[PDB]
RNA sequence: AUGCAAAGCGAAGAACCUUACCAGGGCUUGACAUGCCGCGAAUCCUCUUGAAAGAGAGGGGUGCCUUCGGGAACGCGGACACAGGUGGUGCAUGGCUGUCGUCAGCUCGUGCCGUAAGGUGUUGGGUUAAGUCCCGCAACGAGCGCAACCCUCGUGUUUAGUUGCCAACGUUGAGUUUGGAACCCUGAACAGACUGCCGGUGAUAAGCCGGAGGAAGGUGAGGAUGACGUCAAGUCAUCAUGCCCCUUAUGCCCUGGGCGACACACGUGCUACAAUGGCCGGGACAAAGGGUCGCGAUCCCGCGAGGGUGAGCUAACCCCAAAAACCCGUCCUCAGUUCGGAUUGCAGGCUGCAACUCGCCUGCAUGAAGCCGGAAUCGCUAGUAAUCGCCGGUCAGCAAUACGGCGGUGAAUU
């Protein structure tokens, strides 16, 4: 929700194009367990450059204030804003319900 | 606090449309409510600066945002259109490319076109920038509530309500204003309600007023 | 050929009556071969035509599909029901007496959001 | 049955009468057309907390009605080719052109 | 007892470059190490590994039965009952 | 009583015997809602008694739920400040569905072998006079008729 | 957050992250915003030390315009305003919520009554879910609420038929093909219950009790919708904002730890004490939804989780599932058990830098507590209780035990 929490996760976004875009599918080919006995160890060993990178280290947040919680992939906004978004008319086909 | 349902938000699904009708992919649908929230951010506010100018003076009073692919219609419904346009042509000019600096990634062509409104008290968002105008000026609070709803009947209306919450005249306990005149059906959905929310500065507190403008049956 | 359509809870059958023997065929299948293990609700889709009389002159052919084996048993009982108006509108007053032409409206609807099973209620701490 | 179009919106009332434009349109300029048939829509079901704290209970309910329906025609002619690339009338709804 | 175990174990770098730097000739037994999510690999034979849990670093000795192990399972995560020095009791 | 009658709510009558008196039977020992295998626990109980008695099953059902069959039970309702036990006389149609509730339980409090054994014994128990079944019949009476000038006659 | 309106409650998902807390290692106009100046394009690959945050240097490289002085995009460093706060106060507040309540009341205009504050109408007699309605009555009318209008479900009808269906007719039996739109389904519209009709009760009213006709009646079932207001009840850790305070700092970065620590207590749930049950084999039907850094069949391999290869579906054409009770036969046959699975050992799979603390799942073995449970206490009247499966949201992963959503079977009593 603070300017300094979104940005500490906006620069964890950054990196996922650069580390994640091209130089991912190099580890991908041996970390995962093969066919055939061979299986080299060198690579999951010097797997030392994801430091602060990680698929998996991203939080999608609120677009307008910025919570970690409750957030619908559909949407991108958390369950308090989402609401204030519909009960006005912010967003097409998001009427009210009964069934 | 325990008031009624969202006229604007009860009224959804017949009469009122929504202030942005569109379709998009469940792909890129998150990225399709970010750029719409964006302009309605640079559009009601509209200042570049650390200033009170533009766009709160002339009244906004609906912004509606259709698309397909790569082209907007953000078609603005003001009651005064010589502040948005031009004073000489370069009032547009500098708002056809601060939403286009905004909005890259595919070429984003965006047109906006500006129609009126009949009159500016039968508008819900106008009343909700006029009333919530005068508690940053000081005025007398009761005095400006009771002209706001003479204002609107002399305008041709069934029924007007406002109220706020609490902090007025810079009282340290919270208390409550309710006027109201004629017949305002809070329930019913062949009503036609329309409703607008706005926030005030003051150097004191918070203030939010409510409107309820009921036209026809 | 008759037709007749018969629904109970979101089970829909088509029955078509036919004149022949008397053999009861559901789904390409026997009504003993479908609704097997020996049900007792079986008997229940062969009521609208003992009242009447009409199990060894007609022959019908159903198609089933949705609900339970109990949901489709009672959705045959009211479609042969429905079809045996179409043959003689005079087999109405002995047949709507038991109340076969009439649906059941009864439905397993909605779980209530903040309840667990629609009506139950969560139970707080006593004092 | 050779050129198929999906016709994806919110609301009813301006889906059937573009369809229907696309009978009226495509009927006048050479062969038959198979007329709007409406596959089921997927409708959607979620809930989410209103108050910002402690209060499980007055949980709301939205929905997002994806009506959709389809149209055929025959035989592509050059003449229906100049009148549906050229009608676009859409204010909500999206057009998926498939071979 | 059975972890998370594949064909990688995942044993830190700045872990086995510093004990194969101290395996040339076998020299200096006292080692610092933050990192618990390092496998025990063989050559940590007779070297007094040092880890931390938060509070502090605790000397603990590494032998031959202990080959499959974190080394995080070593150290204490909070205060229950165990191997711990008897603190000086202040007023009740 | 006078806003909103319900006469009764009843259900399909029985398989092919038809009563539907004795339906509730089925629909009381009733668990957790499989009526497919309730089934099973009378109509074995109608197949194994015809050995142990000479008559219709219809009517051994009816001579032996007599002895069941309360006839006063006691209610409990306050007046002035302290609880009266007073007896209010019982009818024919809460009588029947009562006397089914005390042959149920003595069938589950009775753990020997099935449940088709079970409902069998408590079924001919009730005519010679054991069990826990018809003990109930005559310990309802022993809070009754003690109680008897709490309640005036008809 | 904590009487009810706290207690799988806010966090629909905490191994890193998230996190805000602790310890340690570091930076300060400073991670993030604008403005001024200098060197400069900006970047890529970087090598060394170190837990990392970082710091020292290496080459490779330098687009677009101008009277080339200069600039935009961006970067390091420097100066100053500031930037920054999930720091305190929601008894300073906006917005939003629970709660009594879906209870049904809360008020007004005119006219009367009383000196007046006020009252009358919103009382009374009956009647309904309801100041709902009828009658009486200085009350006469009206407004908000109630009802209805809106959304689904239950009947039919009209229109249109693919990835739907398919009676009649030619069948590679698989609608499979031509073909047919009748039926099912599907998607928009239309018709219909209005006590309306008959009778009885009742004050020849209302309304209630039954009946007729009907798929459906007496607000059809069930949602949404919950007034004036009560608790200065909850939330300034969503956001916003007043005030106050910190501002080489309760600001910022990183590594590891913590929140899923314990002698205990309380709440809310799940799995059992069986045999209307368990187990083995065979075997009949569902609805509703999900999915392109995705759903993932077929085949091969492994006891299994799962892995290799890889088609199709961007989707009522493909996949996620082969739904479970139930049912036939057999076995057991009530001994803490061919009930129950807690716990434990050993060996694996999968997601991710990474999972010892902290994970899910599989395989093998072990296999207790427990025989329905005191005082006290909870929900539910129909397709409800009870019970049996499945799907979704959150999400890399914490898949039937949390929440939300779907259907199967199907009572009791008033």
């Amino acid at each position: 929700a603070r300017k300094s929490l979104i940005q500490r996760e906006k620069k964890r976004r950054n990196l996922e194009q650069k580390y994640h875009l091209i130089r991912r599918s190099s580890k991908q080919e041996i970390r995962k367990v093969t066919s055939l006995s061979d299986k080299w160890e060198i690579h999951g060993k010097l797997q030392s450059p994801p430091r602060n990178s990680a698929p998996a280290r991203l939080h999608r947040r609120c677009f307008l204030t910025g919570r970690p919680r409750a957030n619908i992939r559909d949407f991108g906004l958390s369950g308090h804003i989402l609401r204030e978004m519909v009960h006005t008319c912010l967003l097409p086909g998001a009427t009210r319900s009964s069934w | 606090m325990g008031q009624k349902i969202n006229p604007l938000g009860f009224r959804l699904g017949t009469t009122q449309s929504h202030y942005s009708l569109w379709f998009s992919q469940p792909k890129n649908y998150a990225e399709g409510l970010q750029e719409d929230q964006k302009i309605r951010d640079c559009i009601k506010n509209y200042v570049q600066k650390n200033t009170k100018t533009s766009s709160g003076v002339e009244g906004i009073a609906r912004i509606e945002i259709q698309k397909r692919i790569d082209l907007i219609q953000v078609i603005i419904h003001m009651g005064f259109p010589k502040l948005l346009i031009e004073n000489r042509p370069q009032g547009v000019e500098d708002l056809k490319i601060n939403v286009q600096k905004e909005l890259n990634c595919v070429n984003r062509k965006l047109n906006i076109a500006i129609t009126r409104i009949a009159k500016p008290y039968g508008d819900p968002n106008i009343l909700a920038e006029f009333i919530a105008g005068q508690l940053k000026s000081r005025v007398s609070f009761r005095k400006a509530m009771k002209k706001a709803i003479e204002l609107t009947e002399q305008a041709d209306t069934k029924g007007i309500q406002i109220q706020i919450a609490g902090r007025i005249d810079g009282k340290e306990i919270a208390r409550i204003e309710w006027i109201r005149e004629g017949r305002v059906p809070l329930q019913t959905i062949r009503a036609k309600i329309d409703y607008c929310a706005y926030t005030v500065r003051t150097i004191y507190g918070v203030l939010g007023i409510k409107i309820w403008i009921f036209m026809g049956e | 050929t008759v037709i007749g359509t018969g629904r109970r809870k979101c089970a829909i059958a088509r029955v078509v009556l036919q004149e022949g023997t008397g053999k009861f065929i559901i789904n390409y299948r026997d009504a003993k071969e479908y609704l097997q293990g020996n049900p007792l609700w079986l008997q229940y889709v062969k009521t609208p035509l003992a009242t009447l009389g009409y199990e060894t002159n007609y022959d019908v052919f159903v198609k089933a599909h949705g609900g339970g084996l109990s949901g489709q048993a009672q959705a045959i009982s009211l479609g042969v029901a429905r079809a045996l108006l179409k043959v003689s509108a005079s087999h109405r007053a002995p047949l709507k007496q038991e109340g076969l032409l009439t649906r059941d409206s009864r439905i397993v609807e909605r779980k209530k959001p903040g309840l667990k099973k629609a009506r139950k209620a969560p139970q707080f701490s006593k004092r | 049955q050779k050129i198929r179009i999906k016709l994806r919106s919110y609301w009813v009332p301006l889906i059937e009468d573009s369809c229907k434009q696309i009978m009226d349109a495509a009927r006048t300029t050479n062969a038959k057309t198979m007329g709007p048939v409406p596959l089921p829509t997927k409708k959607r079901i979620f809930c989410v907390l209103k108050s910002p704290h402690v209060h499980k209970d007055a949980r709301f309910h939205f929905e997002i009605r994806t009506h959709q329906r389809l149209i055929d025609i025959l035989y592509p002619t050059a003449q229906t080719i100049d009148s549906l690339m050229q009608l676009d009338l859409p204010a909500g709804v999206d057009v998926e052109v498939k071979l | 007892m059975t972890r998370s175990l594949k064909k990688n174990p995942f044993v830190a770098n700045h872990l086995l470059r510093k004990i194969e730097k101290l395996n040339k000739k076998a020299e200096k037994e006292i080692i610092v190490t933050w990192s618990r999510a390092s496998t025990i690999i063989p050559t940590m034979i007779g070297h007094t590994i040092a880890i931390h849990n938060g509070r502090e670093h605790l000397p603990i000795y590494i032998t031959d039965r202990m080959v499959g192990h974190k080394l995080g399972e070593f150290a204490p995560t909070l205060n229950f009952r165990g191997h711990a020095k008897n603190d000086n009791k202040s007023r009740r | 009583s006078r806003r909103g009658t319900v006469e009764e709510k009843t259900a399909k009558s029985d398989p092919i015997y038809r009563n539907r008196l004795v339906n509730m039977l089925v629909n009381r020992i009733l668990k957790h809602g499989k009526k497919s295998l309730a089934y099973q626990i009378l109509y074995r109980a109608v197949k194994k008694i015809q050995q142990k008695t000479e008559t219709n099953p219809l009517s051994v059902l009816r001579q032996a739920i007599r002895g069941v069959t309360p006839d006063i039970a006691v209610k409990a309702r306050r007046v002035g400040g302290s609880t009266h036990q007073v007896p209010i006389e019982i009818g024919s149609t809460q009588g029947k569905a009562l006397a089914i509730r005390w042959l149920l339980g003595a069938a589950r409090k009775r753990p020997g072998r099935n449940m088709a054994f079970k409902l069998s014994s408590e079924l001919v128990d009730a005519a010679k006079g054991s069990g826990d079944a018809v003990r109930k019949k005559e310990e309802t009476h022993r809070m009754a008729e003690a109680n008897r000038a709490f309640a005036h006659f008809r």
